[PDB]
């Protein structure tokens, strides 16, 4: 293929430059900008007309001039280039390897934006994922094909929870009872706006337990060019969906911090002078986030699946901030961390009252898990809410008015927060979590467990304290 | 106190949004007057 | 129990040698294919 | 204890990378050795005729001093002006009618543009 | 036809030149792939076209052609049991032609041209016809689909096809002027279909949910808005309405929402049964799906296509319920298009004409006398998604000025898993007064007084709860403590409703009436007992409270006897206490 060079640069200011005689440049094409010193920059065509084409420069425009600079076409659509050997490798935000190993050989080249899934082609998510955390596995169960974000704050340990979930994720095919072979499982881990300290932490965490052997890492640092932060989730999702829908993998995708992505999007949009939104964020932010989140799911007639767990920090713990608010309108629930539990030293500090999983009711039950999962989850929620109400009542009018049942709920709440939630670094199984849940359910009278049916009581109402 | 603080920050956000809208309008009108005085030639 | 890695190191070296000796005998055909695909 | 498999995989990957680097060196030598072969005068003619037709209108044609003797004839046949450049090597370059657009057809650029596409094919055929 | 070339490309907007003679709001085909677009501005010899598809990869100079016609839908047999995209393309055909991914540039007819229908004429040669008159009938999944004359056609019948099987393209009736009438016709989505007259709504729209059907009713042909933050339950409520309402035909518009919610309907509805008639529920429903990652400009087209199909099914003589999943996404598309035009925004970036668009959309609902001389109705329920739950947002305020009912959802109730989670203090309804005669005739003579008593009890509980929160329950007398307990019973045993339970998902009007009567009877007896010096703590321990709380889980068949038994137990319990 030949190479075309456009030299009619007529205007440069900020991140934009105009090429006048470039009618052949398609809309959205990727271009290479070369200056007099031979350095090459990247760019994208954001608007093309008969008079000129407008190109947004990926890096800074320092060193460019109207005399020696030239523009060349790379490709019409941004392609990644993927292979099944990417497992165990480590890449930056733009896809280049950063682990020192040689680059891969592409089996195929795929557009990074993707295409929407036909709703007729989808199917309902049906199977659960064992994250190894009781508060998630029992009360907010994750389902293969779901979008389930985690809402955190400033000092809360989101990174540790993400690393633990990445290490401990399994599918548990035995509980399905079908006896099928264990399906391949992989983790795609995309990091945006990460500092060197967190980068080293993640690298060491992945290399400590050998989880890197089944993982693909996309790492974008805070000092990298801004455009690379935008493309990182799209690279990760392209790799994930390629693996899932061409090799029958069950892929789990983790996005470390969507707040940095939103800040990068705001900066890039404001560079082009779009109409501002609620807090300066672009008005099309909902669509932009949807084009990322909507790519997860399961397809009829295929074995693979894509699951997404976005992680984001709520600014000032304000749940009404545009980022968490727009994220909630797209996903199928949320896992919310609590500062009170963090002060109490509980880890992971997941607050079950404001958390919810919308697809949970279809992913658990007989054949999917143990047959008492739904009822014990409901009973746990009811009892914990009652205990929290007792706590709120005590802190105003005094403890002396408490009935025996009220103080029983009061102590059950403390036992719950101390044993069920505060698991530390343990990789609890689903059966272990159910056993613990029943153990502290037996702390209440048998007739008080109103949500649970009589048949599961007695079979599991062992009247035994925890063995841990 | 927390309710008053939430009200205060809500009002501050509304005022900042209105100021941003006014700035956008000012930039628009300046761009258009420049465009008029230029393209009139 | 600390001497495990030596056998895997030598096996990796043997595997690399096998791969490169497999590659050496066929480099010319690949080069001819590249020259045929690039040249007009 | 499973790090041995990691070492084996890394060794295999590095060996494959070295093999591809050797193939690249061989291809580079074969391409740079072209000026000594009889197909070379026809190759430069093909590149010139492709370059002069990629641009809808060519103001002038820039050619390497050693390449213009083999293409002066169709330089006059196409009706475009001929210009020399000692810096241009392994191909010819054309200039658009308005002077803004120029197209390059050197073999080195073609190799750079096509190797990332044919690497998978050469790996599949070789192994 | 007018034919030009692309001059400029910028996002979902394309400027074509050489289009002198093109008309406003006509449909144009942009580029080599023929992407569908619409003209929204004319200037010089140029036209401004908004593209309903992805514009990536287009080049300046590609041809642009104008079809000369506005955006329109095909109305005829074959719409029920189907699912369509933003511009009415069958998604199943698109799947079978292009795989699991939705690619642009696919052309396929809205109505299947190969299926044959049992045509039965009703008009005779020589008859004078007019717009909206019935020419014949066609079986449609157990419905009697009526072939209607287009609204602006007049003439005398010259020839009628006999009974038999024909495709939708068959000219079944020919007029004396040469006009051929087929089984289908086209209609511009931006023009409201004419009617003879609009009537006053006097019959209820039974949603099957106790709180909405009782406290804030909506009448047939009315309009309701359901705003709420994320996770409040708009989609679950709308699906419950689509599954249990007494409408003849349900039209669901997925304007910019998730794709899993659209897949859930396709998977589940073919297995459920229509409450009004045997056969699967999916034979009753038409889906218009344009998900979040599908092209933005197609949301407005989705809304207009849905409302036009609802109008057509109304014109056939049915009662149609129209649900719009989110109008905020449509407002977002309007804002984006206005931003591409460089117009002056009004507030929060929305174009100044948003309120006019919303009013024009909502005004298509109503109970009417059709052009054919029979009754029909369209009921519109539109959900809103205010940013951060702010009710001062422009879309919500503009919607509240034209709708007759306001079903406000509360995040505080949703975060405690109290569903359906309507804030009964912020909600209202304007149809409650006009529906009283129907309630008296069909439910019970004294039903409105019972509903008023329930509302008064809820108000008293609300007015006592802040005192409870301030001084504590221990300092309160027996009367207000009984009021608080009765309010709690009402909130947790009457207002609460599980949309996933087999029995509790649906509730008849008589069941709600029975529950309310039981609650009021218990309240009266408990008040009398308190006046007789009985301790309220003793009242709370009575075993009949469990019977009252368990009432909503009793099946419809078994409820009438359960109600009598519960009333006898309620009177006996305080009778025995003395
Ligand atoms: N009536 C109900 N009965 C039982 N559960 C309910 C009910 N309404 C809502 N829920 C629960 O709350 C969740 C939120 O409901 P839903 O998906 O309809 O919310 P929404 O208001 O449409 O949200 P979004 O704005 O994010 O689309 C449901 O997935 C379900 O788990
Ligand atoms: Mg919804």
């Amino acid at each position: 293929l030949l190479k075309k060079e456009y030299t009619g640069i007529t205007y440069i200011s900020g991140p934009l430059l105009f090429v006048e005689n470039a009618k052949d440049l398609a809309y959205g094409a990727i271009v290479d900008i070369k200056d007099g010193t031979g350095r090459v920059r990247g760019g994208q065509v954001i608007e093309v007309s008969e008079e000129y084409a407008v190109i947004q420069v990926f890096e800074e425009t320092t060193g460019l001039d109207l005399a020696t600079t030239s523009v060349s076409l790379v490709e019409d659509v941004a392609r990644l280039g993927v292979s099944k050997e990417m497992l165990g490798r480590r890449f930056n935000g733009i896809g280049k390897p950063i682990d020192g190993l040689p680059p891969i050989t592409p089996e195929k080249r795929l557009p990074i934006t993707g295409l929407p899934l036909n709703p007729v082609a989808r199917r309902k998510p049906e199977q659960f994922i064992q994250t190894g955390i009781s508060t998630i596995d029992v009360m907010n169960t994750l389902v293969r094909g779901q979008k389930l974000p985690i809402f955190s704050g400033s000092g809360l340990p989101a990174n540790e929870i993400a690393a633990q979930i990445a290490r401990q994720a399994t599918v548990r095919p035995d509980l399905s009872g079908e006896g099928e072979k264990e399906e391949p499982f992989a983790v795609v881990f995309a990091a945006m706006g990460i500092t060197q300290r967190e980068l080293s932490y993640f690298i060491q965490e992945f290399e400590r337990t050998g989880a890197l052997s089944r993982s693909v890492l996309f790492l974008n640092k805070a000092d990298d060019p801004t455009i690379e932060r935008i493309l990182t989730p799209r690279m990760a999702l392209t790799v994930a969906e390629y693996l899932a829908f061409e090799h029958d993998y069950h892929v789990l995708v983790i996005l470390t911090d969507m707040t940095n992505y939103c800040e990068a999007l705001r900066e890039i949009g404001a560079a082009r002078e779009e109409i501002p939104g609620r807090r300066g964020y672009p008005g099309y932010m909902y669509t932009d986030l949807a084009t990322i989140y909507e790519r997860a799911g399961v397809v009829e007639g295929k074995k693979g699946s894509v699951t997404q767990i976005p992680i984001l920090s709520m600014p000032d713990d304000d749940r009404t901030h545009p980022i968490p608010d727009l994220t909630g309108y797209i996903t199928e629930g949320q896992i919310q961390l609590s500062r009170e539990l963090h002060r109490k030293g509980i880890y992971p500090p997941i607050d079950p009252l404001p958390s919810l999983s919308r697809l949970m009711n279809n992913g658990v039950g007989k054949g999917k898990t143990r047959e008492d999962h739904k009822q014990v989850s409901d009973q746990l929620y009811s009892a914990y809410a009652n205990g929290v109400d007792i706590r709120k009542l005590v802190a105003i009018i005094g403890e002396d008015a408490l009935t025996e049942n009220d103080r029983r709920y009061l102590q059950f709440a403390d036992a719950f927060e101390r044993f069920f939630i505060n698991q530390g670094q343990q990789n609890r199984s689903i059966e272990e979590s159910l056993q613990i849940a029943w153990a502290l359910l037996s702390m209440l009278p048998q007739g008080e467990l109103k949500r649970i049916s009589k048949d599961h009581i007695g079979k599991y109402y062992g009247q035994k304290l925890e063995e841990i | 106190i927390p309710g008053i603080r939430a009200q205060i920050r809500f009002i501050q956000q509304v005022l900042e949004q209105r100021e941003r809208e006014d700035t956008f309008r000012l930039k628009r009108i300046k761009g258009k007057i420049e465009a008029r005085e230029a393209e009139e030639e | 129990t600390e001497a495990l890695l030596a056998r895997y190191r030598e096996r990796a070296e043997a595997e690399a040698k096998a791969v490169r000796e497999k590659a050496m005998a066929r480099l010319d055909e690949a080069v001819a294919l590249v020259l045929k695909e690039v040249l007009p | 204890e499973s790090a041995g498999e990691l070492l084996v995989a890394t060794a295999r990957t590095q060996a494959r990378g070295e093999v591809l680097e050797e193939v690249r060196r061989r291809v580079r030598e074969a391409l740079e050795a072209l000026p000594q072969k009889p197909e070379w005068p026809e190759v430069v003619r093909k590149l010139a005729l492709e370059a002069l037709e990629a641009l809808p209108g060519a103001k002038a044609l820039v050619a390497n001093p050693e390449d213009l003797p083999h293409l002066e004839a169709l330089a006059r046949e196409r009706g475009v002006e001929l210009q020399a450049e000692p810096a241009l090597r392994l191909g010819v370059r054309a200039v658009g009618a308005e002077g803004k657009t120029q197209v390059e057809n050197s073999l080195l650029a073609r190799l750079d543009r096509a190797w990332d596409a044919l690497s998978s094919k050469v790996a599949q055929a070789l192994w | 036809m007018i034919q030009g070339v692309i001059q400029k490309i910028a996002g979902p907007a394309v400027i074509a030149k050489g289009m002198l003679g093109a008309r406003m709001y006509d449909i144009c085909k942009v580029g080599e792939e023929g992407l569908v677009g619409e003209i929204i501005r004319l200037d010089g010899d140029t036209a401004f076209v908004q593209v309903y598809e992805d514009t990536s990869g287009l080049k300046v100079g590609e041809p642009v052609v104008s079809t000369g016609l506005p955006l329109a839908v095909e109305l005829g047999p074959g719409m029920l049991n189907g699912i369509y995209d933003g511009i009415q393309r069958p998604l199943e055909r698109i799947r079978e032609k292009t795989g699991i991914y939705i690619t642009r540039g696919v052309v396929v007819h809205a109505l299947d041209r190969e299926k044959k229908w049992a045509w039965t004429p009703m008009v005779k040669p020589g008859d004078e016809v007019r717009g909206g008159m019935v020419l014949g009938t066609v079986p449609e999944f157990g419905f009697t689909h009526k072939i209607l004359v287009p609204p602006d056609v007049r003439g005398r019948v010259k020839e009628v096809k006999p009974a038999g099987e024909y495709t939708v393209e068959e000219p079944v009736v020919v007029l004396e002027d040469g006009t051929e009438l087929k089984m289908y016709h086209t209609w511009p989505v931006r023009r409201a279909r004419p009617v003879q007259r609009k009537l006053d709504p006097n019959t209820p729209f039974l949603t099957g949910m106790r709180i909405l059907d009782v406290l804030f009713p909506v009448a047939m042909g009315g309009t309701a808005a359901i705003p709420g933050p994320f996770g409040a339950g708009k989609s679950v409520t709308q699906q419950s309405l689509a599954k249990w309402s007494n409408a003849d035909v349900v039209v669901y518009v997925g304007c910019g929402e998730r794709g899993n919610e659209m897949t859930d309907v396709l998977v589940e509805f073919p297995e459920l049964t229509d409450p009004k008639t045997g056969g699967p529920l999916m034979h009753r429903t038409v889906l218009i799906a344009n998900t979040s990652n599908m092209p933005v400009a197609a949301r407005e087209a989705s809304i207009y296509v849905g409302v036009t199909i609802a109008e057509y099914f109304r014109d056939q003589g049915f009662s149609v319920a129209l649900m719009a999943d989110s109008t905020s996404r449509w407002a977002e598309a309007l804002r984006e298009i206005s931003s591409r035009l460089e117009e002056m925004p009004a507030e929060e970036g929305y174009p100044p004409y948003l309120a006019a668009r919303l009013a024009a959309f909502y005004e298509r609902a109503g109970k009417v006398i059709t052009l054919g001389g029979e009754e029909g109705a369209v009921t519109i329920v539109g959900a809103v998604s205010p940013p951060g739950g702010d009710m001062s947002e422009p879309v919500t305020q503009s919607t509240l000025r034209i709708v007759g009912a306001f079903w406000r959802l509360d995040a505080s109730l949703a975060f405690r898993r109290h569903f359906p989670a309507i804030n009964w203090n912020g909600s209202y309804s304007l149809f409650t007064s006009a529906l009283d005669p129907w309630y008296r005739e069909n439910v019970a003579e004294d039903y409105p007084e019972l509903r008023d008593a329930i509302s008064e009890l809820l108000q008293r509980e609300a007015g006592l709860q802040e005192i409870v929160q301030l001084v504590g329950p221990d300092a309160l007398q027996d009367a207000e403590r009984l009021v608080i307990e009765v309010g709690r019973i009402i909130r947790e045993d009457f207002l609460q409703q599980n949309a996933y339970h087999e029995v509790d998902a649906y509730c008849s009007m008589k069941k709600a009436y029975g529950i309310m009567k039981m609650i009021l009877a218990f309240y009266k007896e408990a008040e009398a007992a308190i006046k007789r010096g009985v301790s309220i703590d003793e009242i709370l321990q009575l075993p009949v409270l469990e019977r009252i709380g368990r009432a909503r889980y009793v099946s419809e068949e078994e409820f009438p006897a359960y109600f009598e038994e519960a009333m006898k137990e309620i009177q006996g319990a305080f009778k025995a206490l003395a």
